[PDB]
């Protein structure tokens, strides 16, 4: 009975462990999706750049838009967090016991 | 008296975690990589807590 | 084991762990039958039954 009780409590705890792992994964995915959204849209402007007919004022304007999107990407990456953890702010390996 | 060998100086403690958050504490005395919690004498001199 | 824990939360848990262990030591030291420290030393107590 003691052995099974200990196993039960450990598995229960592993439950919430997996829960927080899933939570952080979903937060990461949402931030990733938004930055992807803000990245391909920028590549669009980059391709538009190639046209020869552009005046350098227009080229600098498109540069301004691209820079705005870069600033927004940095802002969103900094904002993205979970329980005081900034997933995109640093390289890392996180260990979540599930047994 | 303790036989600590090295330069004696007064430093302020700063701690950082895995989140990246940082905090600062009081004062201490650092000799090499060692440290000792320090207390302020009312005159501006420093002492080691014991 | 949750690597998500910050050092502060790790210390929080460590606090209760330390308290529980110290409580175990307290009970072990203080338990006694008619003065016999039944949890303070390996012993063999005699009980005549015949």
């Amino acid at each position: 009975a003691n052995r099974f009780t200990a196993n039960i409590k450990g598995l229960t705890q592993a439950s919430r462990n997996a829960n927080d792992g899933i939570s952080i994964a979903q937060t990461t995915e949402g931030a990733l999706n938004e930055i992807n959204n803000n990245l391909q849209r920028v590549r669009e402007l980059a391709v538009q750049s190639a046209n020869s007919t552009n005046s350098q004022s227009d080229l600098d304007s498109i540069q301004a838009e691209i820079t705005q999107r870069l600033n927004e990407i940095d802002r969103v990456s900094g904002q993205t967090q979970f329980n005081g953890v900034k997933v995109l702010a640093q390289d890392n390996t996180l260990t979540i016991q599930v047994g | 008296a303790a036989g600590v060998t090295g330069t004696a100086s007064v430093v302020k403690m700063s701690y950082t975690d895995n989140n990246g958050k940082t905090i600062d504490g009081g004062l201490a005395v650092k000799v090499g990589d060692d440290y000792y919690s320090a207390t302020q004498n009312k005159d501006g001199s420093i002492s080691i807590n014991t």
